[PDB]
């Protein structure tokens, strides 16, 4: 999850041939679908992850406190005088081909958090377990191998 | 925990061959050629050499699913000329132009 | 559980790791998104059981639904975003590319088709090589307000002989809609070629939108200035008259609509100004946003958001209301501590005129705030009550 | 000068002082 | 805790840096910016490294064994 | 010919050169070469003899494992499975072990300097840990107070990326080709003009500007190609060119011989 | 084998509306007052003026389904030398406008072409594949 | 409610979904451990047995 | 734009 | 935690819906989402 | 704050001023002498205590220097005016009315009020360095991440929740993109 | 950084809800919607600090 309310599981993972890279040889970490944002309409996500690409940058970490003057131009201002594109899009390559996409990623760090749901503590699968005393019927529960 | 082994990205199978080579039926003189522990670093090589190759119609390749390191490549030529020769001489070309370039770098590293 | 496509019989593929895969075109009739969200399984143990689920209530044989008499199932999310970008005009493939998503197809003949464009060059469009997914012997026509045999703002859609002829594909055409191409795949091939249509057009769309590319970022939410101090004076002018109706009314000069109570009368009219002056904002972004802007592809494909998303991150918020009234009185006479008594300025009983890119004064937050309780409050009782209605 | 109006950003050093003081988890102790 | 070796993108060996960070810091008094370009981390993907750590083995060597 | 290479830029850490007459295909293949099928060496295995340390044994190991190593002559030591005898040997694995004990008061840190090899290497030049710092250090492993005593053994072997990152020769390798837009592989985001808003490219001095008043060529193709690399250390950067591509030779005569046998 | 239809048009008007890469072209007849042509071209490949003349031939098949297309060798005699931009599509519709005013409705791959003259001549164009054929 | 109309049963597997786009519309992935644990009685017949007998 | 935590430098340099 | 301690319960006017009085003393924000919502409360 | 009329100069003023500030870091950095804290703040009739109920007879003015005295880039946002003269206390800052779990969120102001509540919720649950002397403790299901990082963007507020010394997350490189359909 | 705030019982931690409730000794009037007879009622809950 991130701080924004996003949540997502991993689809996959890849390694760094098969991710796309920018010209400059990053190669993300992570990658979300844009369909994420305009629904939960979660702006913040997004200015995090620019203000937080400026903050790698320059060095000096960012202030998010929620009513201040801080505004969007002011961040784009801040980032094109590194000489990124000021929206935080960026050119990337596919990996398979290493062919530039037509379209231009925006892309950045963000901060996440993992959660407490792990796959492996979720999956189980029963035929014939123990049967509860009373009924005689599969038991509940996972622990106790239920059905 | 059901995470198949790293190695079987790279290390052969249990008898199991380097390549499979299957003539297809929809379209004549063209087969295809699976490979086993190969993705696109080696497969989109040969691809691009397949197509320039005048007498070759139709060469293309894909990774059925990104789990399992293997490809299946297809090639279609003109008659009477067998698509394995053809992925022979797309193999010799890249080796060459391969051997060319590493000649070509060291030459240039030593005037450093 | 509560429809019944929301348990269908599978063909199980084993493949390694932890977590079930399945398609994505199934996740509508579940009501699924892959989240943290689980699914029971279940093996039929029985020879003749195992017929049944086969024969009866196979995913292929659900794709209709007796409920809506339309597709339940169709393209949804990067997919359909996707496809309509490949319909477009203004999109060409090369040869070698063109090559591999025919390859993709995995039913398809050999026969290259003829490239829509020779010398200069060859360039296969986007429809002629998605129409290889499609299966022959199709017939489709869909017209709308503006579409005409030549069609030049590309609506509605046309396919002869499983061959697109113009038109470009998006949900009221791929989707899930009533007259949809899946609609009649389903009727005149039959539910088993119908389900191999789906593998068919993902496999292609999603193979050229991983070599195309695709994103959204806050670029996309900014309107240029000229649109900002249009919607600003928009908004004004709505305030204006607002002030007006509160002078008239305070002057015991407004004549309430009979059966309606002064007062009444007086917040139903604030209320209709206001929110047609968000609806007039929302507007102007939309026009505003020009054809590259990434959140407006998303829409008019219609893969998620709507216009109102746009209208709330361009342009202004809107009325905040609780219980379908503007916001009530907790302190005697005023909204929040920072108000003097009896001012029922918008700003005052919850209007919130920022947009969410550029942020919320305090006053105004608080307030969304307390929208959005009310729409989890709800949410949360609708929904308990809905299934004891189900059952 | 001392008797200047203070500036928002300012206001951060009185909020330090209060925690300082207080504690996040005080009024359970107190 | 404790300096992550390599990095969680490019790869570049980032442990040996810290250190020299440290002095960089409390020496020089230099800015971050500055620092981190000192050190030669060019790419922001090395930069989050040492500029996002938070080095809690200090604050765990306190305890007696 | 073939290819043609000019190295614009050649440092210890860094070969940044210009890869030309090449179609796009065998760069990208030779990029993803290099992030991912050189042979390295690295620690593949860990037996802790004793921890008192407030890390995690496996957390450290886990570190031990990033550690780059001196990789030069690894193309003579054996991969594991290769080798005969029953888990490692002189032939196939090379063993270092680290022996902390904190002294002082002040806290005492162990540094990657101080693994040492005490296995014979046959003369071979293999298995140094790396000290690209000036001050002479290298990686910082664990700290350790005063009774905090650490003595493991660890046991490196040989193995690419592709089975896990910690043989990763090659740090980020910057790809860019058609600095200017001429191919037209990429249309550009903008608000009013895509050209001030996005940023002039470095390498566009190196090729022509884009003649704004000429119609486009559509016969070009891809080549041009710029490369900066840049190694771990545990492989020196000209190597690493060389190796990659070499070791993407052998690959290709591996399908050439599949095919001969047949 | 042979050609259906030839005419030299001219541009009357060019509509790059919505769309980088093709135009929409309102050309009329060099010849007969009635024959009109409305068309949707590649600019990016073969650019355009208004009140430029256009050599426009369709010619079913540039031999001098069912048929796999292929990369032309070398040395090949293709027709299509002469016409410096060639597309290939098929007519979709057939609508009898008024008296000898016939429309023809030729889709290419999505890009549109209404064709429009005296019922004289057209008629060689019934369904089948057509190529276009342009030069100049 | 509980014990009749609806019940706990056995030859079931639940596990976390996620989507794949190269699986076919009506499939589903199910992981080997599931596999390898949930099994179906077949029955032996001239047919099968030769495949059965590699299985036992 | 970024949280300035420098003020023990400025603070030590005012004070 | 923190968020844990400060927390304050309600047991079972609308109680669930954000009243204007919690200006400054209650968070706007968080509350469980569920069959508790709104009751729970967080200083 | 207490606002306060009585000036020697013109309009209304916070009681509170630089001198008293300065005062204050004075002890902060520091660690001269009485220790100027929070209590001295309230006993001298700057700062003072509300309740909800007094709440109801008072006026409070959201930014000191914005609302407080008498008088525009297009990127900020839109406010309201000063033209109530009577305001008697003035907010210390509105930050302050998120509790805990919103405050670690950053620009809480630019999100739809449900993705902050599902984040108030959702940070509960997420791994991190709980406290520093787990090592020594015993308790059932204790979760550890490896490599806490502080992140870049931050909220002033997480000075005070020590959220910089424990972090829970993780800074990483992410691109939005619909990229193989996974 | 342990905050305090809290008992230990039996080895685990166990913290105190804050409990709330309505003031008492205040008068409250309100309005009776239905049949009944009663038009307004005016509680008061009178308990000693
Ligand atoms: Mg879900
Ligand atoms: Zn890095
Ligand atoms: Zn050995």
């Amino acid at each position: 999850a991130s701080r924004h309310g996003q949540k997502g599981t991993i689809g996959i993972t890849y390694r760094r041939e098969d991710m796309p890279f920018t010209a400059e040889g990053i190669v993300p970490d992570l990658i979300i679908n844009p369909h994420a944002i305009p629904s939960r309409m979660t702006v913040a996500h997004l200015i995090e992850c620019l203000l937080s690409k400026v903050a790698a940058l320059s060095g000096n970490e960012g202030d998010a406190s929620p009513f201040t003057d801080i505004t969007v131009e002011g961040i784009s201002k801040l980032l094109r005088e590194h000489g990124y594109q000021s929206r935080g899009f960026e050119v990337m390559y596919n990996g398979h081909t290493g062919k530039k996409l037509m379209a231009q990623i925006f892309f950045g760090p963000t901060y996440y958090q993992r959660l407490r749901h792990m796959v492996d503590d979720k999956i189980h699968a029963r035929a014939r377990g123990p049967m509860q005393v009373l009924t005689r019927q599969p038991v509940e529960g996972r622990s106790r191998d239920g059905g | 925990m059901n995470a198949p082994d790293r190695f079987e990205l790279f290390l052969l199978g249990e008898g199991e061959s380097k390549l499979k080579i299957d003539p297809d039926t929809k379209a004549p003189n063209a087969v295809v050629i699976t490979f086993e522990k190969e993705d696109h670093t080696l497969g989109n090589l040969i691809r691009a050499e397949l197509l320039n190759d005048r007498k070759v119609l139709f060469a293309a390749y894909k990774v059925e699913h990104p789990f399992f390191a293997r490809f299946k490549l297809r090639i279609q030529t003109t008659e009477g000329y067998d698509p394995k020769d053809a992925l022979k001489n797309a193999c010799n070309s890249i080796i060459n132009k391969l051997g060319a370039l590493k000649t070509n770098f060291e030459t240039e590293w030593n005037l450093q | 559980s509560l429809h019944k496509m929301s348990m269908m019989a599978h063909r199980v593929k084993v493949i390694p790791y932890s977590t079930f895969r399945l398609n994505l075109s199934v996740t509508s009739p579940y009501n699924a998104d892959f989240d943290g969200d689980e699914m029971n399984l279940h093996v039929p143990q029985s020879e003749e059981t195992r017929a049944e689920l086969s024969q009866l209530c196979a995913v292929p044989l659900q794709i209709v639904s007796p409920q809506s008499n339309k597709p339940c199932m169709g393209i949804v999310q990067d997919t359909l975003c996707g496809i309509r970008k490949l319909t477009l005009r203004d999109t060409f493939i090369e040869l070698d590319q063109v090559l591999n998503m025919l390859y993709w197809v995995p039913d398809w003949d050999g026969v290259i088709p003829t490239p829509a464009i020779i010398k200069p060059k060859p360039l296969w469009s986007g429809k002629q090589i998605l129409s290889v997914a499609i299966p022959n012997g199709i017939h489709l026509q869909r017209f709308d307000e503006g579409t005409t045999l030549l069609s030049p703002k590309d609506n509605g859609m046309l396919i002869i002989d499983g061959q697109i002829i113009f038109g470009v594909v998006e949900k009221k055409t791929v989707g899930s809609s009533n007259g949809g191409l899946i609609h009649v795949v389903t009727r005149e091939k039959g539910p088993q070629v119908c389900a191999k249509l789906f593998g068919n057009i993902q496999k292609v769309v999603n193979f050229w939108l991983l070599h195309n590319g695709f994103s959204t970022g806050i670029g996309d939410t900014i309107a240029d200035g000229p649109t900002m101090r249009e919607i600003t004076e928009t908004i004004a002018e709505a305030k204006k008259k607002v002030l007006d109706v509160t002078k008239e009314a305070q002057a015991n000069l407004l004549t309430a609509k009979h059966g309606m109570t002064l007062r009444e009368s007086f917040e139903d009219n604030v209320v209709r100004f206001l929110n047609e002056a968000r609806d007039k904002a929302g507007r102007l972004a939309e026009v505003n946003l020009k054809d590259l802007n990434n959140v407006k592809q998303m829409v008019m494909a219609g893969s998620k958001g709507s216009f109102i998303n746009i209208a709330q991150m361009s342009a202004c918020v809107g009325q905040q209301s609780v219980e379908g009234k503007r916001i009530a009185f907790g302190f005697v006479d005023r909204t929040l501590p920072h108000f003097s008594k009896d001012d029922y300025s918008p700003e005052s009983k919850g209007f919130v005129e920022n947009s969410y890119l550029r942020g919320l004064t305090p006053q105004e937050f608080f307030f969304h705030a307390m929208g959005g309780r009310e729409g989890l409050i709800d949410t949360a009782v609708k929904t308990a009550e809905t299934g004891y209605i189900q059952r | 000068d001392e008797s200047a109006p203070i500036t928002a950003e300012d206001s951060w050093a009185v909020i330090s002082a209060f925690f300082r003081e207080k504690g996040l988890v005080s009024q359970q102790l107190d | 805790m404790i300096v992550p070796v390599r990095c969680f993108s490019c790869g570049k060996v980032v442990g040996d840096k810290w250190e020299s960070y440290l002095n960089l810091l409390q020496e020089d008094e230099l800015d971050e910016g500055t620092a981190l370009s000192r050190l030669g981390l060019k790419r922001y993907c090395c930069r989050r490294m040492i500029l996002t750590h938070v080095d809690l083995i200090e604050k765990f060597l306190r305890y007696n064994p | 010919e073939g290819p043609q290479v000019k190295i614009r830029e050649a440092s210890k850490d860094n070969v940044d050169f210009i890869l030309s007459n090449v179609d796009l295909a065998m760069a990208n293949s030779l990029r993803r070469v290099m992030i991912a099928e050189i042979p390295t060496l690295a620690i593949d295995s860990v037996e802790v003899e004793t921890n008192t340390t407030v890390l995690a044994d496996e957390f450290i190991a886990h570190r031990l494992g990033l550690i780059p190593l001196q990789s030069m002559d690894i193309e003579q030591l054996e991969y594991s499975r290769d080798c005969f005898c029953e888990d490692h040997c002189d032939k196939c694995s090379v063993v270092l072990t680290l022996q902390a004990f904190g002294e002082s008061e002040s806290t005492t840190n162990v540094y990657s300097k101080d693994l040492v090899i005490v296995s014979n290497l046959m003369g071979r030049n293999i298995g140094h840990p790396i000290i690209q710092d000036k001050e002479g250090n290298g990686v910082l492993i664990c700290k350790l107070r005063k009774g905090q005593e650490l003595k493991l053994t660890c046991v490196a072997k040989k193995g690419i990326a592709k089975e896990h990152a910690k043989w990763g020769p090659a740090a980020a390798i910057e790809f860019e080709y058609d600095p200017w837009n001429k191919l037209k592989h990429t249309d550009y985001w903008y608000e009013q003009d895509s050209a001030k808003e996005w940023p002039q490219s470095k390498n566009c001095e190196y090729e022509d500007p884009p003649n704004e008043g000429d119609p486009f060529d559509y016969k070009a193709q891809a080549d041009t190609f710029y490369m900066n690399v840049e190694s771990v250390g545990s492989i020196p950067v000209d190597q690493v060119v060389v190796r990659g591509i070499d070791t993407l030779q052998k690959k290709v005569a591996s399908i050439l011989l599949a095919l001969t046998q047949m | 084998s042979n050609t259906l239809f030839d005419d030299i048009f001219q541009v009357s008007e060019v509509d790059p509306g919505r769309y980088n890469k093709v135009c929409r072209i309102e050309a009329a007849s060099t010849t007969q007052d009635q024959c009109k042509l409305t068309l949707d071209i590649n600019v990016e490949l073969f650019p355009v003026a208004a009140q430029d003349s256009l050599t426009v031939t369709i010619a079913s098949s540039l031999n001098l389904a069912t048929r796999s297309w292929r990369p032309p060798q070398a040395g090949d005699r293709s027709l299509a030398d002469d016409y410096d931009y060639v597309m290939y599509g098929t007519a979709y519709k057939f609508e009898e406008v008024s008296k000898d005013l016939i429309a023809v409705y030729y889709s290419f791959g999505g890009l549109l072409m209404r064709l429009e003259g005296n019922y004289r001549n057209l008629n060689n164009l019934k369904q089948e594949n057509a190529y276009l054929l342009i030069r100049r | 409610r509980g014990n009749l109309m609806g019940k706990r049963v056995d030859f079931s597997a639940r596990t976390v979904i996620s989507g794949d786009p190269n699986l076919e519309l009506d499939q589903v992935g199910v992981p080997k451990s599931i596999a390898k644990t949930l099994t179906y009685p077949e029955v032996v017949t001239p047919y099968n047995i030769d495949r059965l007998t590699q299985l036992v | 734009f970024i949280k300035r935590d420098r003020m023990r430098r400025n603070f030590l340099r005012m004070r | 935690t923190l968020s844990h301690l400060r927390r304050t319960n309600t047991p079972i006017a609308k109680p669930r819906q954000l009243h204007n009085t919690h200006w400054g003393l209650v968070c706007p924000a968080e509350t469980p989402e569920g069959q508790a919502c709104g009751l729970v409360k967080n200083l | 704050f207490i606002v306060e009329d009585d000036e020697s100069l013109g309009h209304k003023e916070l009681k509170v001023r630089k001198g008293h500030i300065a005062k204050l870091m004075a002890t902060e950095y520091q660690d001269d002498v009485e220790e100027y804290t929070w209590s001295s703040l309230l006993n001298e009739g700057l700062v003072e205590y509300i309740d909800a109920e007094e709440e109801e007879s008072i006026l409070i003015a959201m930014q000191p220097e914005d609302l407080e005295p008498a008088e525009v880039d297009p990127a900020k946002r839109i406010r309201v005016s000063h033209h109530a003269t009577t305001f008697t206390h003035c907010e210390i800052h509105p930050s302050m009315i998120l509790g805990v779990a919103a405050s670690i969120i950053p620009f809480p102001d630019h999100n739809q009020s449900p993705r902050n509540t599902y984040q108030s919720a959702m940070g509960k649950q997420a791994m991190g360095v709980f406290l520093t002397n787990y090592n020594v403790r015993m308790d059932t299901m204790a979760n550890i991440l490896y490599y806490p990082q502080k992140p870049l963007g931050t909220t002033r507020a997480m000075e005070y929740l020590k959220f910089r010394e424990l972090p829970a997350g993780q800074n990483a490189i992410v691109a939005i993109a619909c990229y193989s359909g996974y | 950084f342990d905050m305090g705030g809290y008992f230990i019982i039996n080895g685990s931690e166990k913290v105190l809800i804050a409990q709330e409730r309505s003031a008492g000794n205040i008068v409250q009037v309100f309005k009776k919607a239905a049949p009944s007879p009663i038009s307004h009622v005016a509680e008061i809950r009178s308990a000693l600090e």
